[PDB]
RNA sequence: UUAGCUAGUAGGUGGGGUAACGGCUCACCUAGGCGACGAUCCCUAGCUGGUCUGAGAGGAUGACCAGCCACACUGGAACU
RNA sequence: UACCCGCAGAAGAAGCACCGGCUAACUCCGUGCCAGCAGCCGCGGUAAUACGGAGGGUGCAAGCGUUAAUCGGAAUUACUGGGCGUAAAGCGCACGCAGGCGGUUUGUUAAGUCAGAUGUGAAAUCCCCGGGCUCAACCUGGGAACUGCAUCUGAUACUGG
């Protein structure tokens, strides 16, 4: 308000949390599959999404989304945990990039390559 | 001591020795006191490759400061051409 | 000619030595508001003679024992 | 409690052009009649007058032309609370020249215009558009 | 660098005649320039303020032979540079040394321009410039190597230049082939369909 | 001769005993390329009816605007119910720096170098009065010095 | 949602010690010194010229380089 | 080694993302709230220009997209540049310390303020004017700037003593 009054008290700002907690600040984290099922999104939405409680190497322990059609994860495999929410699923907060070490990219895809690790067809 | 010498300024195949009075006992292109002109073994014709102020060279030389071996070449080759 | 400072004292139960609270004008850097800022120093002045309430004027000097590197130079308004 | 005259002096102008009032009795002061003389100077108001011996009142006489007030807009800079003091270099311009930026100085309080001139700068008293 | 593919998709998508052809025969008589091209270049929809300005700075970087960054670096140049930040970039873009050959008619279009830029065949001031985004200063003497003065190439394009209107900033003569840079164009002396005040709004957005 | 852009349609809507009506309301603008300029909001059941009822009252409350040469003479604020535009001029080659329903005001009264801002509630139907009421309210030097009694040379 | 901290600590007298001023340290005297203009305590953090964003004001930041600081498996110490 | 000269042939060299609105770009085929897309609005219940495939177009280019982090927009911490009757916001009221502000005239001083000058604010960096690598990136000379501090000299219109 007046002068006087916000040299007493600060014009403080507003922290504002990041919603990507375990990833403290990096691109992608290498991490272990613990608990590979598929949950049913939140109305209207309905279906089986393929998702994933992962435990990361740094001790977190998330759950995310497996994009495209077809993926060959189960228990006791390594994936690359990368930033990214889905707004139909509560509590999912990260994906699984595609073309790192085991999740191989989806099978019959010639578009969008990019984001799902699929080779140039010859 | 207190000397005057080359500091290189250029890049990569480009020197650029500006002469500067720097203590020997700091880096060559690191901490120096002041500079006085510059060198360009490079540089071609119609470009001043030389501009060390005598004046100020002379100054400092009078105070027990050390003309560099290079740095006494590029002044006798100044003085010789003006 | 040699730097200068004036203030007012406020305590002086010490011996050869007062505490001096100067009082500055500055402008807020964010605000552009003209507040009062204080500097206290610790001033020794040989010969006690100073109470408490009046203004001084001080020099600075060497540190003589920790923090005290000040020096009494006039006594300007001994009134009480 | 009256703590800023200037500040009453703006307002009674202010609304006596709102109510379009010929003239604006008040208590006078010596910087009153230092700022009436830069209006008269300016043009901004018809004519200022101190009328008083021992309580000095100036009556001002408010300046229309074809309905329309002559001043804008009048705004108070350094309130007392809130000083605002500029060099030469960056006095303001108020309505790229349409309007004056008042300076008070050493040579006495002219304008924002002639203070540049001068070459020396001071504190802002009112902004009149 | 540059792009290697049709060149009058560019010029129906725009929706006139970029230059990008020779001359010998008519744009009309050789494509089709009405309608956009592919499958739904006949119906047209509303375009909105940034669709015409990316419509107008596509036109432009056409017409002249440039990629995205060079004509963001270019804009910049002309907002750093005192006067109207689209008259400063209309002459960056006139003074590359394809453009200037373009003018002079050593070459058929700018795609050839810069072609015989970059195969060793102009020499600017006995100097030889392969960079097609050379900047030419006023008062500055281009010419062509011995082993492309006589070439059908050049006779062509400079015999196919007379039909298009001729420069009024450019010397050139055609008994040696060499051209001198005048004082700079101006907007007059461009073309006026070019909206400048697009172009500068799209990057300032 | 004239400009015309309509800036924004919209889809208000009645509700009677039966159901609920549509209807069309249309935001235009009209001006020539000088400080002539004007706005209009028309209301029918079709889009084409909507703008050709907006323009002819825009066409009717134009208004006039002193501008200068290439840009605006000072920098001005106009305030609505929901709407704080402020404008300034510019240089040759800027343009006109403006966003909303703004820009096309500032194209029709002709300004091509101007700089605008608007903050608060930037919907077209009161940012559009917001501009026009702060273009209508701007001075000139001309007019500044016959109000005040000196000289256009005098108050440069 | 950290309101009291400090007994070499505030100052003074006298001596000893470093290149010098210095509670730097001992021996006596006066109980002071710091603190709502944030003492004390907790967490984090090398600083700056600079860098990025922003019309500016501001916000974040300290890659390379340059100047300064601190550290050589960890802690303690001394000699030339 | 830069650089230049002759060989012969168009060869040895283009990919990536998007296409319902934001935002630049639409048409068919395949399932059928299933596969799925997703930054928000939200789409898939026999064709959703929104999923996958194709054609076509759009954008960038030896780069193209995603992710990680900062700021603008966010006037959404507002000194520049916001509000408190009803969207969040007058303490239930009064007294009062520190603190903030302060009616009017004159005299004194010059702390705040203003003008000039000096020292300095390293170099590097930004900007302006030029030069050198075929040109740019890059380097470089001069200028400006470093909006700051200290000192000295003059003004009291204003604030303060
Ligand atoms: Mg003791
Ligand atoms: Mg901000
Ligand atoms: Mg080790
Ligand atoms: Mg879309
Ligand atoms: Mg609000
Ligand atoms: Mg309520
Ligand atoms: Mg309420
Ligand atoms: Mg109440
Ligand atoms: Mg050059
Ligand atoms: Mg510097
Ligand atoms: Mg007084």
């Amino acid at each position: 308000a007046t002068v006087n009054q916000l040299v007493r008290k600060p014009r403080a700002r507003k922290v504002a949390k990041s919603n990507v907690p375990a990833l403290e600040a990096c691109p992608q984290k290498r991490g272990v599959c613990t608990r590979v099922y598929t949950t049913t999104p939140k109305k209207p939405n309905s279906a089986l999404r393929k998702v994933c409680r992962v435990r990361l190497t740094n001790g977190f322990e998330v759950t995310s989304y497996i994009g495209g059609e077809g993926h060959n994860l189960q228990e006791h495999s390594v994936i690359l945990i990368r930033g990214g929410r889905v707004k139909d699923l509560p509590g999912v907060r990260y994906h699984t990039v595609r073309g790192a070490l085991d999740c191989s990219g989806v099978k019959d895809r010639k578009q969008a390559r990019s984001k799902y690790g699929v080779k140039r067809p010859k | 001591m207190v000397t005057i010498r080359l500091a290189r300024h250029g890049a990569k195949k480009r020197p650029f020795y500006q002469v500067v009075v720097a203590d020997s006992r700091n880096a060559r292109n690191g901490r120096f006191i002041e500079r006085v002109g510059f060198f360009n073994p490079i540089a071609s014709e119609k470009e001043e490759g030389t501009r060390l102020d005598l004046d100020r060279i002379a100054h400092w030389v009078g105070q027990g400061a050390t003309i560099s071996d290079r740095v006494a070449a590029l002044i006798k080759e100044v003085n010789k051409a003006a | 000619k040699i730097r200068t400072l004036q203030g007012r004292v406020v305590s002086d139960k010490m011996e050869k030595s007062i505490v001096v609270a100067i009082e500055r004008f500055v402008k807020h850097p964010i605000y552009g508001k003209f507040i009062k800022r204080t500097t206290k120093l610790h001033v020794h002045d040989e010969n006690n003679e100073c109470g408490i309430g009046d203004v001084v004027e001080i020099r600075e000097c060497r540190p003589l024992s920790k923090t005290k590197s000040w020096t009494l130079v006039r006594v300007v308004e001994k009134a009480v | 409690s009256m703590q800023d005259p200037i500040a009453d002096m703006l307002t009674r102008i202010r609304n006596g052009q709102a109510a379009n009032k010929a003239a604006v009795t008040m208590p006078s002061s010596k910087l009153k009649v230092a700022i009436a003389n830069v209006l008269k100077e300016e043009g901004f108001i018809e004519d200022f007058k101190v009328e008083g011996d021992t309580k000095p009142e100036l009556e001002l006489t408010l300046k229309y032309f074809q309905g329309k007030a002559v001043v804008e807009s009048i705004q108070r800079v350094s309130r007392p609370g809130l000083r605002i003091y500029k060099r030469k270099d960056e006095l303001p311009k108020v309505m790229a020249g349409l309007g004056i930026a008042v300076v008070s100085t050493s040579k006495g309080v002219m304008t924002d215009r002639a203070a540049r001139q001068a070459g020396l700068g001071g504190e802002i008293i009112c902004y009149v558009a | 660098a540059r792009y290697l593919g049709p060149k009058l998709k560019l010029s129906r998508r725009e929706g006139t005649d970029l230059f990008l052809k020779s001359g010998v025969r008519a744009i009309d008589t050789k494509c089709k320039i009405e309608q956009a091209p592919g499958q739904h270049g006949a119906r047209k929809p509303r375009l909105s303020d940034y669709g015409v300005q990316l419509r107008e700075k596509q036109k432009v970087r056409r017409i002249y032979g440039v990629l995205e960054r060079q004509f963001r670096n270019y804009y910049k140049e002309a907002a750093r540079l005192k006067g109207n930040t689209g008259e400063n970039l209309l002459a960056l873009l006139e003074g590359r040394l394809d453009n200037v050959v373009y003018r002079m008619g050593f070459g058929a279009t700018r795609a050839e321009a810069r072609q015989l830029v970059s195969h060793k065949a102009i020499m600017v001031n006995g100097r030889v410039v392969n960079i097609a985004s050379y900047q030419v200063s006023p008062n500055d003497v281009v010419s062509i190597r011995e082993k492309a003065k006589k070439q059908s190439r050049v006779k062509a394009a400079l015999e196919l230049a007379e039909q298009r209107e001729k420069p009024t900033w450019l010397e050139v003569d055609a008994g040696k082939m060499e051209g001198t840079f005048k004082r700079k164009p101006e907007r007059s002396d461009l073309s006026a369909d070019i909206n400048e005040h697009l172009i500068v709004e799209l990057y300032s957005k | 001769e004239l400009q015309e852009k309509l800036i924004a349609v919209n889809r208000v809507s009645k509700t009677v005993k039966g159901g609920r009506i549509f209807s069309f309301t249309a935001l235009t603008v009209v001006g020539d390329g000088n400080g002539r300029v004007g706005f209009g909001y028309g209301k029918a059941r079709e889009v084409p009816a909507a703008i050709q009822k907006a323009m002819e009252k825009a066409r009717r409350n134009m208004i006039n605007v002193a501008l200068n040469n290439g840009t605006l003479q000072h920098p001005v604020k106009g305030v609505h119910t929901g709407s704080r535009v402020f404008m300034q001029p510019a240089s040759e080659g800027t343009g006109i720096i403006a966003g909303g329903a703004m820009r096309a005001v500032l194209e029709v009264a002709g300004v091509h170098n101007v700089l605008a801002k608007a903050y608060g509630s930037t919907n077209p139907i009161n940012v559009v009065r917001a501009t026009i009421d702060g273009l209508e309210n701007m001075n000139s030097p001309e007019m500044v010095a016959a109000k005040r009694g000196k000289s256009v040379e005098e108050i440069l």
